[PDB]
């Protein structure tokens, strides 16, 4: 009936945890924005082992993984943009005149640049965008470059291509990411299908505004989601069943010419512009977008009551903040979207709606200010034909809820592949009492401690053991060994180092638990009893170290004798 | 420390011109951006327009673009002009100093504020 | 124009408490979020530049942070001195326009 | 935990019920539901186990024509709580069949006894005239 | 050569292009040294040098007598006979031993 | 972390990974320290000794 | 320098595939372009010789 202390080692019991992530891809680009080079290959088997007895608690809103993929796609575009020419005597004074057709959309702009050889000032002619040029006089044929005032144009080098390449998430060593496999998940609370993978599925990192891309479609119906959801002040991420095909088109051919800046660089422009002048836009099907909105409005009523349900389109401002944007082709598109949210519920101008829009050359991209990116003109046709795939809408009085295209930031797109994953840390040392003194990876987690032990060795087995991605890698690989270390040296100061299952010679407190041991072995799984006795988990180590220990060095120094 | 201070007619009348004096004391009208920003009573605060004083360059807020012209005057003194000024442009009206150079405190923030003068339009 | 909201538009608290003060967006501003310290009758003062980076002279118990929409202010250590109306100001585009502003009564 | 079952009735000789089960505050499906009659004029005499994780079930020789049991799934409102009901049809009542039916979770996931009863529900009283 | 494990074991241990190339090196041969003791801990031989296990030898894995593997082979050749069957003995040791003598 | 590991290495390797105290099979050679166990346990230090 | 002579054993050698020759010549390059970096970068004499 007297019970003594055993300590367990790869115990399968986790605690939520923010950690930095591993980055792998299907190695098949080369001179790819997303710069390849940097994550590892991916393991052609995706592991993927189902939790059997194990709901867990899951919530999109507060997933570091968004936090860390964010950090990473900047890193990335930053990192891409480094080595390349910058515009530094593009700030110059530019001699405007419109173009006649996109009535004054393009302009004709000649300038005087001074260079590094300094051989000469070159007087040369320039197309631009109107959305790229502010007037900086009164007078209507002064312009200058929108972000000169600001900070310095970083030229996209032409070889860098901006196309969306899968990127997986993988655990470091030490922990593991969790997937929530319900169909009707709904971004927070209990998840009822939770298996444990070794890296997600791939995350296209499309850049976009209001409406999600390509991504991947809903299982069984629309999902609306959002944390509060009752608060105005939330982002509503909507994943559709179907997707809304969408042609993008930039009819307009145009030429390019090269300008030099200094030894080895210059300045790619568009020279003249060949065949009529047509307006870039985008093609919806009017059916199809019907569709979406009636079942997006069906959803919306299941939680504001069977209110009116009114879509609006943005208000006027810059067109980097209130319209739609995407990149296809290498070009930069900005579109109106708002031939699409200008409707009324409550409870036929053809058949295609063909949305009006701009390509702008600057951007001002993350959000960021200072910074500032020009894209190199394509000399072709650009043909998009994306997949439309969610949208995020934002909330704003009689009777009637107003839901306008929105969104907080970048961040909210990776939320909407990335609201069923979470990131755990794997806690492997455990304490139980037992009679006598001295599957896959977190397959038993939903088990009774009773036959989950038999799988320690598994958790014991996996999991542990000049670029700025290297070194932080490498920080990662040394905390995750310190982490191992610090676990060993437990096990040291316990005098179990030497075996998965310690038994020692301590005797279990009724205070602890006082629960027979069916009722512990049984009954129980590993994390309920470790939160059973976590108030008492670093008393408990110190009889560890004091009983037995210590005490039993001292009587082995004297056996001798 | 340079200090701020609002001069100028208390009282407008519905139609006429608004004009405010900013005068600059320890100190000049340096190259930064020199601003307005307009404060109702029991309302939050909106932006009326700024002055560049490297060079004359000015911009407005796109929704008062066609009423206020914000200009520099002597080397420490700036003014806004507001024509027809109406009713709901009651408010107190400060002047201020923003700053736009990273290496700063502030990279962005009005960061000297005058002590505001209290404008109000009526007959 | 980017329209400004923040919550609540009314607070009050002891001194000695800690309290959080929400600033949102319609748009995302990456960290260009001022927070601003109005006392009646003065003109505001600057409390936090990008949205975390607080300026020389203010305690260390003004804190802050957050990015796209969603911003706080947290206030710890609540003390007499900080009774006043608080506002928050967006620098990522122009016009950079400000909330309504939160009153602080200290109890 | 709390197990709640439907209230009672009155049948007809020849008529068949459905009885149902309710549970909350444990996981429905880490433990077994365990049908027993209490016999008005017997006594107690088991009727069946019914395990919600795989389905399994076993009913006494006597009941094997008799009891067909049903189970719906759990719907989680925690990491270790949800919600869920089970269900028993009895076909063919006869008067000796009026008593009051109970049902109960079982004792323990793993172990010998595993199958006993442990939390048991008010009782549906079941009159046959 | 069997007598001599120790003389090679003692030999696993011990900002620009040569200090991150070193701190790299310095942490990967850590990594290979922890790795080996790990797979040492999990069969439980972590504390010693030479650890004889429950794990019978399967003659299709060589159809040799002691006499034929423990002298004129080298410790090489060996690995290389059984090089395609070594994934197999790491299973049935993990498989076995530890985890049901336990 | 690498100088903890030399010194559980080398413990290891001895047969002493375990204890503060550990006995050696190795007899001690009179040309190392011609000295008797008091001459040496109740005289030098530690750091004398090394 | 240590220098340990192993009895009974032949290597095969292939200078052509040596690791090492492909390493050290990466490691020159590596070291003279950050050995320069930090130097003088002559943009302004890009003008006429007389
Ligand atoms: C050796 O020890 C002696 C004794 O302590 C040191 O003396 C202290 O020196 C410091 C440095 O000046 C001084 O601290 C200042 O006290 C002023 C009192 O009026 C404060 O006004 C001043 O605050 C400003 O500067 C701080 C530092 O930048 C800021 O944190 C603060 O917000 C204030 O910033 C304002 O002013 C700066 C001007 O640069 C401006 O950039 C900001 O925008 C803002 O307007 C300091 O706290 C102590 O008072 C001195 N102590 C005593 C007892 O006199 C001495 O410095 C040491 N010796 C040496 C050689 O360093
Ligand atoms: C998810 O969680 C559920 C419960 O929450 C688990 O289901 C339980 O699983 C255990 C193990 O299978 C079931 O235990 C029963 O074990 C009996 C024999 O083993 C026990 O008893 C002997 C001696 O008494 C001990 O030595 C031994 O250690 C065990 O304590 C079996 O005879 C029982 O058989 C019954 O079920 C099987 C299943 O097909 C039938 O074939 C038999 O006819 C009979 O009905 C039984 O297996 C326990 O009863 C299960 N509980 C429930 C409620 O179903 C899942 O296993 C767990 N998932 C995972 C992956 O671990
Ligand atoms: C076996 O577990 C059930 C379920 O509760 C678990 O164990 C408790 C002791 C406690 O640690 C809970 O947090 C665990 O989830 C026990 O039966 C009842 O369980 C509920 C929670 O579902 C609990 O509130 C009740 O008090 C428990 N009631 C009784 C009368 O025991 C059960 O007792 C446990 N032990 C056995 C069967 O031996
Ligand atoms: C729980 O999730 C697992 C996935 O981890 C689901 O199992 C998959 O089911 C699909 C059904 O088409 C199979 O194609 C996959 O091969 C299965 N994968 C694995 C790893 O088993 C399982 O069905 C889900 N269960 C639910 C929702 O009840
Ligand atoms: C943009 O302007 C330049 C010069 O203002 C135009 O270039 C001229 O094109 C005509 C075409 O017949 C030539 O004869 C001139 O010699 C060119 N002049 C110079 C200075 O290059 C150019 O065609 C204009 N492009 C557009 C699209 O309007
Ligand atoms: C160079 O270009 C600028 C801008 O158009 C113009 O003002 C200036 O006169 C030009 N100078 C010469 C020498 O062509
Ligand atoms: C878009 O949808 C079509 C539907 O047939 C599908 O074949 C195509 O692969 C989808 N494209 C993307 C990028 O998801
Ligand atoms: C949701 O918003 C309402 C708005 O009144 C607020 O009262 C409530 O506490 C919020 N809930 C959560 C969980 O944030
Ligand atoms: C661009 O060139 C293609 C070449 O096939 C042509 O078909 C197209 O019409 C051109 N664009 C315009 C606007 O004329
Ligand atoms: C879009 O629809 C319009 C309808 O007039 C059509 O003329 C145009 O060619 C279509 N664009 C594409 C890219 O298919
Ligand atoms: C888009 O283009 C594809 C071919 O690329 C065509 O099959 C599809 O019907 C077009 N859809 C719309 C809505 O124009
Ligand atoms: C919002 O919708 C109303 C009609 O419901 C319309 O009058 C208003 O102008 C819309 N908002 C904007 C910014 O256009
Ligand atoms: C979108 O199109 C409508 C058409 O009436 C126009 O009024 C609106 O200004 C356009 N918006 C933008 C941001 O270009
Ligand atoms: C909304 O749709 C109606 C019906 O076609 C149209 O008259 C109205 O101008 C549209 N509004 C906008 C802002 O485009
Ligand atoms: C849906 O599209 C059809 C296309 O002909 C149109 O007639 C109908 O009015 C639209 N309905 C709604 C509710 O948007
Ligand atoms: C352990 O601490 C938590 C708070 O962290 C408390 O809710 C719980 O009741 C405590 N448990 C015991 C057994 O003291
Ligand atoms: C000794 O090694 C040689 C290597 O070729 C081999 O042919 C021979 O059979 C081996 N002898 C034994 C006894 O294994
Ligand atoms: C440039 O150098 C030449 C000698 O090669 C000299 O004749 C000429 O005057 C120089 N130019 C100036 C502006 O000093």
């Amino acid at each position: 009936e007297k019970l003594w202390v055993t300590v367990y080692y790869g115990v399968p019991v986790w605690k939520d945890a923010e950690t930095t992530l591993f980055c792998a891809s299907d190695a098949k680009e080369k001179h790819n924005v997303w710069a390849t080079h940097a994550c590892v290959p991916t393991d052609p088997n995706p592991q993927e082992v189902v939790l059997e007895n194990v709901t867990e608690h899951f919530n999109m809103w507060k997933n570091n993984m968004v936090e860390q993929m964010q950090t990473d796609i900047i890193s990335l575009w930053d990192q891409s943009l480094k080595p390349c020419v910058k515009l530094t005597p593009l700030c110059v004074t530019l001699n405007c005149k419109d173009v006649n057709a996109e009535r004054g959309e393009i302009k004709n702009c000649s300038f005087n640049i001074t260079t590094e050889l300094r051989d000469k000032v070159q007087k040369v002619y320039a197309l631009f965008y109107k959305l790229d040029v502010v007037p900086i006089d009164n007078n209507n044929t002064s312009y200058r470059l929108i972000s000169c005032d600001t900070s310095v144009i970083t030229q996209a080098c032409p070889k860098i291509s901006f196309e969306p390449i899968p990127i997986h998430y993988c655990a470091p060593a030490g922990f593991a990411i969790l997937k929530c496999n319900d169909k009707t998940f709904n971004g927070k609370g209990p998840c009822k299908n939770v298996s444990t993978v070794q890296c997600t599925h791939g995350i296209r990192p499309v850049v976009s505004t209001q409406l999600l891309l390509n991504g991947s479609l809903a299982e069984e119906e629309v999902v609306i989601r959002s944390d509060n959801f009752t608060n105005n002040a939330k982002t509503i991420i909507v994943q559709l069943k179907e997707s809304v095909e969408i042609n993008c088109t930039r009819p307009n051919n145009y030429t390019r010419k090269s300008i030099r800046i200094g030894p080895g660089r210059a300045f790619y422009t568009m020279g003249e512009i060949i065949g009529d002048i047509r307006q870039a836009h985008c093609n919806i099907s009017r059916a199809k977008w019907n569709d979406t909105l009636k079942q997006i409005v069906i959803k919306l009523r299941e939680q504001f009551e069977n209110k009116t349900i009114v879509f609006n389109h943005s208000s006027g401002g810059d067109p980097e903040i209130v319209m739609h944007s995407f990149n296809c082709g290498g070009e930069f598109f900005y579109c109106n979207s708002t031939q699409l949210f200008n409707s009324t519920w409550n409870n036929t101008e053809g058949n295609t709606i063909t949305l009006p829009c701009r390509i702008k050359q600057i951007i001002n991209m993350w959000q960021r200010v200072g910074q500032a990116m020009y894209a190199p003109p394509i000399r072709g046709q650009i043909r998009c034909s994306s997949n439309i795939t969610g949208l995020l809408l934002t909330r704003d009085e009689n009777g009637t809820e107003i839901f306008r295209p929105g969104g907080g930031d970048m961040r909210d797109n990776w939320r909407s592949e990335l609201y069923k994953y979470k990131v755990v840390k794997i806690e492997p040392l455990g304490v139980a009492p037992t009679r006598c003194k001295r599957r896959g990876f977190l397959g038993a987690a939903g088990s009774t401690m009773g036959a989950a032990s038999m799988t320690l060795t598994v958790q014991a087995r996996n999991l542990l053991s000049l670029g700025v991605w290297g070194i932080k890698q490498l920080q990662a690989r040394v905390l995750a060994v310190e982490r191992y270390l610090r676990d060993q040296q437990l096990l040291g100061i316990w005098g179990c180092s030497g075996k998965l299952i310690c038994t020692t010679a301590v005797p279990w407190n009724a205070s602890w638990s006082n629960k027979s041991l069916d009722r512990i072995w049984n009954n129980m799984t590993w994390m309920e009893w470790e939160r059973e006795i976590d108030n008492y988990t670093s008393e408990i180590y110190t009889l560890i170290e004091e009983s037995q220990n210590q005490q039993e060095k001292n009587e082995q120094e004297l056996l001798c004798l | 420390q340079v200090q701020l201070q609002e001069s100028g007619p208390g009282l407008v009348r519905p139609s006429e011109t608004l004009s405010l004096a900013c005068g600059v004391s320890y100190g000049s009208v340096d190259h930064y951006y020199w601003s307005w920003v307009r404060q109702p009573p029991g309302k939050g605060l909106e932006w009326i327009g700024y002055i560049d004083g490297y060079d004359g360059a000015t911009n407005y807020s796109p929704s008062l673009k066609n009423r206020v012209t914000i200009t520099i005057d002597t080397p420490n003194q700036f003014s806004l002009k507001m024509t027809s000024v109406s009713a709901a442009d009651t408010a107190v009206y400060f002047c201020g100093r923003w700053n736009l150079y990273d290496d700063d405190h502030a990279y962005k923030s009005l960061a000297v504020w005058g002590r505001g003068i209290l404008v109000v339009v009526s007959s | 124009d980017i329209q400004m909201t923040q919550s609540p538009s009314s607070l009050s608290a002891s001194v000695g408490d800690t309290v959080t003060i929400t600033c949102r967006a319609r748009h995302g501003v990456g960290e260009n979020l001022n927070w601003y310290q109005q006392k009646p009758g003065k003109a505001p003062k600057v409390l936090i530049y990008m949205a975390s980076s607080r300026q020389s002279g203010i305690p260390s118990r003004f804190r802050g942070g957050g990015s796209g929409t969603e911003f706080t202010l947290t206030i710890s250590s609540l003390q007499p001195e900080d009774f006043g109306t608080y506002h928050c100001q967006q620098s990522y585009s122009y016009p950079w326009t400000f909330g309504q502003g939160t009153k602080v009564e200290i109890k | 935990g709390q197990l709640v079952q439907s209230g009672a009735e009155l049948k007809k000789p020849g008529a068949s019920v459905k009885i149902s089960c309710k549970t909350s505050g444990y996981r429905f499906n880490f433990y077994h539901i365990n049908w027993i009659r209490q016999t008005a004029g017997r006594g107690p005499e088991w009727m069946g186990w019914i395990s919600p994780y795989s389905g399994d079930k076993n009913l006494a020789p006597a009941f094997q024509d008799r009891v067909i049991m049903t189970t719906d799934t759990e719907v989680p409102v925690t990491s270790f709580t949800s919600t869920g009901a089970a269900y028993m049809e009895i076909r063919n009542l006869k008067f000796d069949d009026t008593g009051t039916y109970f049902c109960a979770k079982g004792l323990l996931r793993d172990g010998s006894s595993t199958w006993l009863p442990y939390l048991w529900g008010q009782g549906t009283l079941l009159t046959v005239s």
